[PDB]
């Protein structure tokens, strides 16, 4: 009887709002100014070497 | 240069606005912005043309004095 299950259609999409995005986010929080940051100054510069540059 | 440079920073505002338009126009911390920032950039643009008016008027001024009088002395 499990097996004969089926499964209904669900809803289409939810509300988009239409002045939200990802990169332009409505509200405001630290967490997006530090991936703006970490963008500016790059990722961490890693060295391949086996002594410093100094 | 002064009224081409000033030009191009209100431009600067300008797309300021527009790069931040979703956050100006729909968050609420933000109307102050969004309410006084045509007024205060009418403002700016009034300063831009007044002083680029006003000497345009003086230099005509002196254009047609220094001919007319200068006829008289010949
Ligand atoms: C017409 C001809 C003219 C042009 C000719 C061309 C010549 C152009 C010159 C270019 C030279 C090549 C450039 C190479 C890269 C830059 C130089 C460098 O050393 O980088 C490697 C050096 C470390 O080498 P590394 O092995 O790759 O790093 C390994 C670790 O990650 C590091 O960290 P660690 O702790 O894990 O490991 C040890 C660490 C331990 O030591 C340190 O980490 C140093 C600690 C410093 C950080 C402490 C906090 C202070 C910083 C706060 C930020 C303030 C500035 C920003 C705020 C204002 C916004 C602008 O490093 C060391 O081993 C000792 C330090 C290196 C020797 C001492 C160098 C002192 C001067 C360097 C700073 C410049 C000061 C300003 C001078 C300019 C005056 C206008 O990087 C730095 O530490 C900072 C570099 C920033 C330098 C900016 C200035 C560039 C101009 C360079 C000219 C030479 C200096 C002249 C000043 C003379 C005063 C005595
Ligand atoms: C060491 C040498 C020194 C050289 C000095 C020069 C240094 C470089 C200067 C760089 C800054 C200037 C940028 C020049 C363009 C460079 C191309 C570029 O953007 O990079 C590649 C850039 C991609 O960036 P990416 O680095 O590859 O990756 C970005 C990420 O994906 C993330 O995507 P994202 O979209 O979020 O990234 C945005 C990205 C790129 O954003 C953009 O979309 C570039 C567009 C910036 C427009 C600058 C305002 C100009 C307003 C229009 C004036 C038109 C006048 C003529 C009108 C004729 C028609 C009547 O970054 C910026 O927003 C740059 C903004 C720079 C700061 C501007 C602050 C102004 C206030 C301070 C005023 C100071 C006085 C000087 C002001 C001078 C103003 C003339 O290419 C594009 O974005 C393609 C855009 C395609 C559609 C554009 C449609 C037109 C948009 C016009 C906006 C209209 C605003 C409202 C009207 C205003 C007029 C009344």
């Amino acid at each position: 009887k499990e097996n004969t299950g089926s499964m209904k259609k669900p809803m289409a999409k939810a509300y988009e709002h239409p002045y939200n995005s990802e990169h332009h986010p409505l509200n405001f929080s630290a967490v997006k100014i530090a991936e703006t940051f970490h963008d500016f100054i790059g990722p961490e510069q890693v060295s391949p070497h086996y002594e410093s540059f100094a | 240069a002064t009224a081409l440079y000033k030009s191009s920073a209100l431009a600067g505002n300008l797309f300021l606005y527009a790069y931040n338009y979703n956050n100006f126009t729909a968050n609420i911390r933000l109307r102050t912005m969004r309410y006084l920032f045509p007024v205060v950039s009418l403002a700016i643009f009034g300063n831009i043309y007044w002083d680029y008016r006003s000497q345009l008027v003086k230099v005509n001024l002196f254009d047609e004095y220094i001919q007319a009088r200068a006829q008289e002395l010949v």
